[PDB]
């Protein structure tokens, strides 16, 4: 939250659509990390269908920059709440103010040329309270197309990789939930077909040697982009109306 | 920037402080008459220098 | 109003204090401004750029 | 050429004391107590919690029917609880509870090597009748700063996707400050004492912190 | 596989062999500058003060 | 938890007393805590002898002037303070500067001791104007474990003890392996030819370790 603050912060917290403000003041019959259920005062409520306001809480899920947006609620079990009153805290909001960022600690002194034009020097205090960690969400899509050569498929056969490989993905070829994920893992298992390599002498001759079935199909499997790394949170499989849903989906 | 401020705080003179007006037989003595506390960063003084 | 806020404090009235470098352990000359800047992170994340 | 030596360590909280050495010549109270202050601040002991198997969880993510706090934010709470060892490089606790109350960390299942210094610790709240988290809480001991991240080149099978790692706290020390005030023993010239004050959660003793410090300090004499 | 050995053997392939460094509004020529290229843990270059 | 000690690879050391010696690898923040309190050591307290004072055969004063020596006589007695003096087990000697002559007085211009050794014949002390000129004096040295100025001995020349002439500790990244980032710990120091200073930053830290004895246990 803002130490040093103006008192807008709130206005805009509020008002814009990232907190969940109570419709209807109240008592909190139940508090989930997931969903909130706040039972509605009798003054406030109308005669018909009784009394409770429930409100489903946006949980972990891709933003528009990549980033997370994640709510978390701000009442307890069993708690008064009055109408128009934050039920719960959107990314960087702090109790129904507005915080963009953290507030520390900082001396003004020139430091061993550390801190040479504007370049800031941060202590290891913080990088290990690991308070301006950020986390991200990123939507990578894998596309299953149609060629004359014949159909892709996102089968888990995927020629040329170790069990190391296709350890990661289910008998389908889709990474499991939850797994973390680097550079290079494969996320989903495509494969596409290219028939007849048209080979050359000494490459023919090793496989003449090495006794290899080089394959048809080519390797088209969506992977994580080089040095990004985290860990999966979802998955999602489009069909289109009429084609046999696969064993993952 | 930060570097000049260095020198021109290294070298500048105030009109009194520790270890005003000795007499150092040179450079070496009086960094070593600084790091430890005895002498100003800045004082008058006379050193023999070459 | 700030002075008083921080008369209130125990803090003094500059702002500013001693410090102590967490190398020699020797202090510096002349107080420091210290106090809690609110700050912000920025996404110009270095692995994004490189 | 008097050689110092340690005198009263007063205990004030579970958290912090003072501790205070005499026998100090000339400007020596400076030269060890920063000397000090930096291998207390960086070298020392911890067990800090590492690996954490939830019960119907596959990450950090997500979050858990029955429990207000997400995985990810109990996770960030275990990292924060406080327990020494004694026979034991690796420990591994086992927590349940269930029921509409506060979880904290007296919850857990005692060990031999377990000492718990705030059993007020709170890993997470629980906000229905039935809901009820079972979770293997793997401690193990170390040094320095170890993060999550650094924790896989080893990999080696760590296919337990249930198991999330988290970042290694390992260190008593919070806060480690020293003065130097001149201390008139009865008979010398102008001696100076050394009130080192530290600050720690409680899972390491003055004299034990102080002890290593110095020693690890001797150690990196063995050049000569 | 960023094996353990090629490290030693990009600290050799480095040491004479100079890198040019160049920013954005390029005006005169100093505008590129060459240097030698010390091996650094991060994503972010070093760029010498005085320059 | 086991601990990463260095030992130190190279000392690349230039002439004779002068000396810079690298040790590496170190722990991070290790070269710091290392470099500042083995030189806090180095500097302001190291055994050693020069000259607390000198008695005037010219005159009974500090400020006056000799016949034969333009010098003034402060100015001598800074020459006298950079006088390299060795003492064996006799704890106070006393030398006498018997010449004259033409030619300014050097170090090897100094009568010879049982228990003295001048590191440099080289030396200036005093410079000799024409002819005969009256010149010789007497010179005491004095002890210490540390730095003692001219206006502390209260009850004058200043006592110049520690054979450092400068001390200096650069810390710079050291590379280990799958180690990311260490401490290079990079000493550098002068004498005044007495202790050389290779084993002067031996005895300097195992000072420390004496005034470490006190406390810990185990590794030995």
């Amino acid at each position: 939250k803002p130490l040093v603050g103006t008192g807008m912060e709130r206005a805009v917290a509020v008002d814009s659509g990232v907190t969940a403000v109570a419709k209807r003041g109240g008592v909190v019959q139940y508090v989930d990390a997931s969903r909130i259920v706040i039972k509605v005062n009798e003054d406030e409520m109308y005669p018909g269908e009784a009394g409770i306001d429930i409100y489903n809480l946006t949980k972990y899920t891709r933003s528009n920059q990549n980033t997370c947006i994640n709510q978390m609620p701000c009442v307890s079990l069993g708690e008064p709440v009055e109408r128009g009153d934050v039920l719960a805290d959107g990314p960087s909001t702090d109790l129904g103010e507005l915080a963009l960022g953290q507030n520390m600690r900082v001396a003004f002194m020139p430091w061993n040329g550390y801190n040479f034009e504007d370049s800031i020097l941060v202590s290891e205090r913080v990088v290990q309270e690991d308070r301006f960690t950020t986390i991200h969400i990123q939507e990578l899509a894998c596309v299953s197309r149609d060629t004359k050569l014949g159909p892709e498929e996102i089968t888990a056969d995927i020629p040329n990789v170790g069990e190391a490989a296709l350890s990661k993905l289910d008998e389908s070829g889709i990474v499991y939930i939850g797994a973390e994920v680097t550079g290079g893992d494969i996320l989903v298992g495509k494969v596409t077909p290219k028939g007849e390599t048209q080979l050359t002498p000494e490459e023919k001759l090793l496989r003449a040697i090495f006794g290899e079935k080089a394959s048809d199909v080519k390797d088209s499997s969506l992977r994580v982009p080089n040095g990004v790394s985290g860990t999966v949170i979802d998955v999602q499989v489009f069909t289109r109306d009429g084609v046999e849903k696969d064993k993952r989906a | 920037q930060d570097v000049v401020l260095g020198l021109y705080y290294m070298t500048r003179d105030c009109v009194n402080a520790k270890g005003e007006g000795m007499v150092l037989t040179g450079p070496k003595e009086a960094e070593r008459l600084y790091r430890s506390g005895l002498a100003s960063l800045h004082a008058r003084v006379k050193v023999r220098i070459t | 109003e700030i002075k008083e806020l921080l008369k209130l404090g125990d803090l003094p009235t500059s702002g500013q204090i001693r410090l102590y470098d967490g190398r020699t352990g020797e202090q510096f000359e002349r107080p420091v401004t210290v106090g809690y800047m609110y700050m912000l992170k920025l996404n110009h994340l270095v692995d994004d750029k490189m | 050429f008097l050689k110092p030596r340690l005198v009263d360590i007063e205990q004030v909280s579970s958290t912090h004391a003072k501790v205070t050495l005499e026998p100090l010549e000339r400007g020596f109270g400076h030269t060890l107590g920063n000397a000090l202050r930096r291998i207390l601040l960086s070298s020392m002991p911890g067990c800090a919690v590492t690996e954490v198997e939830i019960d119907g969880v596959l990450h950090e993510y997500s979050t858990k029917e029955g429990v207000q706090e997400d995985i990810l934010e109990i996770l960030l709470n275990l990292k924060g609880l406080a327990v020494r060892v004694q026979g034991k490089d690796e420990v591994i606790l086992t927590l349940n509870k269930s029921g509409i109350g506060p979880v904290t960390a007296a919850d857990i299942t005692h060990d031999g090597d377990v000492e718990i210094v705030k059993p007020q610790h709170v890993i997470c709240h629980l906000t229905d009748e039935n809901a009820s988290i079972s979770m293997r809480i793997k401690v193990q001991r170390g040094r320095g700063y170890v993060p999550a991240s650094t924790r896989i080149h080893s990999e080696e099978d760590e296919r337990p996707i249930g198991r999330l790692l988290v970042d290694a706290c390992y260190s008593p020390v919070e806060r480690i400050a020293y003065n130097v005030e001149a201390a008139r023993v009865e008979q010398r010239t102008d001696l100076d004492k050394l009130v080192i004050e530290m600050e720690t959660n409680g899972t390491i003793d003055p004299e034990e912190a102080i002890r290593r410090a110095a020693t690890i300090l001797a150690e990196q004499l063995e050049a000569f | 596989r960023e094996e353990a050995v090629v490290w030693d053997i990009l600290d050799e392939v480095i040491r004479e062999h100079p890198v040019l460094l160049n920013r954005a509004p390029t005006l005169h020529r100093l505008g590129i500058q060459a240097f030698e290229p010390v091996l650094i843990e991060g994503k972010a270059i070093q760029l010498h003060p005085l320059v």
